[PDB]
């Protein structure tokens, strides 16, 4: 075979891969893979952080409906 | 007819261990899945399928008069006679025309 | 065949002794022939004419039992004809010695349909509780289905401290079995005992393989449509348990490479979704409904060939290939807790 | 487990070594003996007549008999720092053990006899056996070697059983005697003249005369302790086929056959051909023609002349 | 002989019949001794966890049953 | 959606093979200058396109 399909992969493939992709990202955006600093994790974990923060709050608005619960009109 | 029978005399061939033994032996005695087996099943249940569906689409004519059993029949077999139509132009080799028969 | 069959229509209809005592006498005498044809068949022509008919005598002599207790047929006619046919199918098994496949899918649903219809006698069980218990019962044989066939089949594995003792590398090998043919008398010798069993225990093994995975299928098929249903109210949430199951047997396929082992994996999940859908069209009918069916009873198969054309020719990347294996777990993870949720369990054990 | 896993996946890769060496013998073996039932055919093929005396043709002198065991060409290096028997893991310890077992022998190969080894061979059994070896045994001599290289006598009484001699050139001379008294006015007069037996070798067998001879014993008479309590002659080879008691006092050069036709004899090297062990045990399974596969094949032999 | 019957056996020589068994397992469905991955543990370990989470839902339930029975009427 | 294509792994099941035989350059053409040039192979060329 040649990687035709869908068989199973182990997880020393999947960041090799992952890591691929960073560098080529870089690429097309900065022309240059010297890679000093990695900005592009940085602002991903950033949103990341971003979404976290908004769930917890819609987690605590939730259980607080359930410690009081009340209505709105309709 | 006169012809020319070759000897059968060949060595024998011992695997001790029973999980490598049991793999080896196993598969040169059957057959295993194929991309070529995989379409002719893939086209042999849409063809079950659509035949389910007209026979429901019929069921329901047969207790009411509304046009919806002809129109909605009729986009079917146009689909598919549509498919089958470009898949028997585009045939290369008698396996493919399996599929599209 | 056709002959039990009438004489069942008629039981069925009817509180008398004829059925069981004129279906008996009928099952005796082909019982009786295929015995004599069985002593007296030695060819391979032969043997597949003896095995037609003792496969043929079985069921004469299943429904008569069957049909032996008095009054109404229910529960008990079920418990005794189902029971006498696994018995009858594993003992013509065991000293047969072939046909393996079509008499294990018999032992299994006779099995397992005796132990279901034992419950609903001792026991006042609804049918709701009696079969999300046999889908549970199924899903676990199939984790078991590799395991419970090596041992039928013959495989041993050894394991001692080596005697106790150090090695002896130049032992005197084993003693080479020959061989003989009726017309080739001139016998040739093949090879160690011990090894060509294992050439014999594997074509064993892969028959018993099959069997049980065809008998699973048939069950959970069985169950899957009967627990789903239009009526019963929260109608979604026996349907949602269908989906799941179904996504669990399709993917497990992959781990089976044999030709017909695989389809009938594969066939078994689309299957249960296309019957599911029947039912729910026939009953509860609708112009929505039948509109409804009719296009998922066509796209889906559809769907499915599209995929098995390009997937063979097409390259992914391992984050791909990665996440399809993670929703195999992700669909077993669920059965559990949603089929006790069915069976209201925990609503049992919140009110005690 | 991931240590057990890996060295059961690396004990597999030198089976595949193993098994491609063990390919190349099987067709080496087989090119130079085939078995009697295929030498009708290759009469006409340039491998007929092909074999050589002179020192470098190993294989000179030698005669197939049957099928059995035999040690492979592999040599076998015994692992360092073996650890002690209290000490050794379980799954590993059979796995490497059994391994040695099955793989120090290769299974139905082509057993083979040498006539400069012994003076005799002395064949014990029913009747059938014995001469159908003997058959084999000699047609096996006719295809491979010319008669400028070997010639064969008979002394029997059960001249029925000879007839199919009578095609066959090796016979011939410058041939079947009914008892030793005949015998001994003929031919001995002309063997007795010189020597005792003397086993060969390859490099030896440069010097010896080139024409060997192969005597037929199938009398019985009592006459022949003569020749065989001198030790025979060198050039001369015997074959007992009533079982005597003056040949058959010897185990290592007894061939004793059980009702399964089986051959068990004492173990000999395949190199050196010299006796290994004192306890006779299982040899080959025999091969055997009839009398008109016999006759059939000295007549396509009979067609040919130098 | 040897390794017959019911004699003593030790915690290593039970890991030792696992290896085999999960070998030999594969060996009848996928034809191959490899194991790249080990996918039989996997799915295994998957219905033990549903399992467990059946168990864990149910105990909550009883934990339930005692803050507030059905037999506080009137 | 321009196609760049990462390199496929091998999967673990083959030793690499440090010189197999090169792969063969590809020639291209002009109508005016009839006279064809050749410049590398096929995998290499693309990217430039790619990019």
């Amino acid at each position: 075979g040649s990687g035709y399909g869908l068989g199973l992969s182990t997880r020393t493939q999947v960041t090799g891969y992952q890591f691929l992709a960073r560098r080529t990202a870089m690429a097309l955006t900065r022309w240059r893979v010297r890679m000093e600093i990695e900005p592009g994790r940085r602002q991903t974990l950033a949103v990341v952080a971003s979404v976290s923060a908004a769930l917890v709050i819609c987690l605590g608005a939730l259980l607080w409906s359930f410690i009081s619960p009340s209505g709105q009109l309709n | 007819w006169i012809r020319f029978i070759a000897d059968t005399e060949r060595r024998s061939q011992v695997i001790e261990h029973i999980s490598t033994a049991v793999a080896s032996d196993l598969s040169k005695r059957f057959a295993r899945i194929d991309p070529i087996v995989a379409v002719q099943v893939g086209a042999s249940m849409v063809a079950t399928g659509v035949v389910l569906a007209t026979g429901v689409l019929g069921w329901w004519r047969w207790h009411h008069n509304t046009w919806l059993t002809t129109i909605y029949t009729a986009v079917i077999g146009v689909l598919v006679l549509a498919v089958a139509m470009l898949l028997l132009m585009r045939a290369k080799t008698d396996a493919d025309r399996r599929v599209a028969d | 065949v056709l002959a039990t069959g009438v004489l069942g229509w008629w039981r069925w209809h009817h509180n008398t002794w004829l059925t069981t005592i004129y279906t008996a006498v009928i099952g005796v005498l082909v019982l009786a022939v295929a015995m004599l044809l069985l002593m007296r068949a030695k060819t391979d022509a032969d043997r597949r004419v003896a095995d037609i008919m003792l496969m043929s005598a079985i069921m004469p002599v299943t429904v008569a039992a069957a049909a032996a207790p008095p009054g109404p047929v229910g529960s008990p006619q079920a418990v005794l004809g189902f029971g006498v046919l696994t018995v009858a199918a594993a003992l013509a098994l065991r000293f047969t010695g072939r046909r393996l496949g079509i008499y294990t899918t018999i032992v299994i649903i006779g099995a397992l349909t005796m132990l279901a219809a034992l419950a609903r006698m001792v026991a006042a069980t609804s049918a709701v509780t009696l079969l999300s218990s046999l889908l549970l019962i199924c899903v676990v044989a199939y984790h078991a289905a590799p395991a419970l066939s090596r041992r039928l089949a013959g495989i041993r594995l050894p394991v001692f401290p080596s005697a106790t003792s150090r090695w002896v590398f130049e032992a005197r090998p084993d003693l080479p079995t020959t061989v003989v043919v009726s017309g080739g008398s001139a016998p040739v010798l093949e090879g160690p005992s011990s090894v060509r069993d294992v050439l014999l225990q594997a074509e064993r093994a892969r028959s018993f393989l099959s069997g049980l995975l065809t008998g699973l299928g048939v069950m959970v098929v069985v169950c899957m449509t009967s627990l789903c249903d239009p009526h019963t109210g929260q109608r979604w949430l026996p349907l949602i348990l269908a989906g799941f199951t179904s996504g669990f047997l399709l993917l497990r396929g992959r781990s089976y490479v044999d030709r017909w082992q695989s389809i009938t994996l594969a066939g078994t999940a689309v299957i249960i979704a296309a019957a599911v859908c029947v039912r729910y069209a026939l009953e509860l009918s609708s112009p929505l409904a039948v509109s409804i069916v009719a296009a998922i009873l066509v796209l889906l198969p559809a769907a499915g060939m599209a995929a098995a054309a390009h997937v063979p020719h097409t390259i992914y990347s391992p984050l791909f290939r990665k996440f399809v294996e993670w929703i195999e777990y992700l669909c077993l993870m669920p059965i559990f807790p949603l089929a006790l949720w069915l069976m209201n369990v925990y609503a049992a054990i919140r009110y005690r | 487990d991931a240590m057990r896993a890996q060295f059961m996946l690396m004990l597999d890769m030198l089976r595949e070594t193993a098994q491609e060496s063990a390919d190349s013998m099987d067709a080496n073996y087989r090119w130079f003996h085939p078995a009697p039932n295929t030498l009708a055919a290759a009469v006409g093929s340039p491998r007929m007549w092909e074999r050589k005396p002179d020192g470098k043709d190993l294989n000179f002198g030698v005669v197939r008999v049957g099928v059995g065991m035999t040690r492979p060409e592999v040599t076998w290096g015994e692992p360092q720092n073996m650890p002690t028997d209290i000490e050794l893991e379980p799954v590993t310890g059979k796995a490497l053990q059994e391994f040695g077992r099955y793989q120090s022998v290769v299974y139905n190969l082509p057993k083979m006899v040498s006539l400069l080894v012994e003076p005799w061979y002395a064949l014990v059994g029913e009747r059938e056996q014995v001469l159908g070896l003997m058959r084999a045994i000699i047609c096996q001599l006719a295809f491979s070697h010319g008669p400028d290289h070997v010639q064969m006598i008979v002394v029997s009484s059960d001249l029925d059983q000879w007839d199919w001699v009578k095609w066959l050139p090796h016979f011939g001379d410058s041939m079947v005697y009914t008892s030793v008294r005949e015998f001994a006015a003929e031919q001995a007069e002309l063997f007795a003249g010189r020597g005792s037996f003397t086993p060969r070798h390859a490099s030896s067998s440069a010097q010896t005369p080139t024409p060997h001879t192969v005597i037929i014993a199938d009398v019985d008479d009592p006459q022949w302790e003569y020749v065989i309590s001198a030790e025979g002659v060198d050039g001369v080879t015997f074959f007992d086929l009533t079982g005597s008691s003056m040949w058959t006092d010897i185990p290592e050069r007894k061939l004793q056959f059980d009702k399964t036709g089986v051959i068990e004899a004492l173990p000999r090297d395949r190199d050196t051909w010299m006796v290994i062990d004192d306890k006779a045990w299982f040899f080959a399974l025999t091969d055997q023609v009839s009398i008109a596969e016999a006759e059939e094949f000295a007549q396509k032999l009979a067609q040919w002349r130098l």
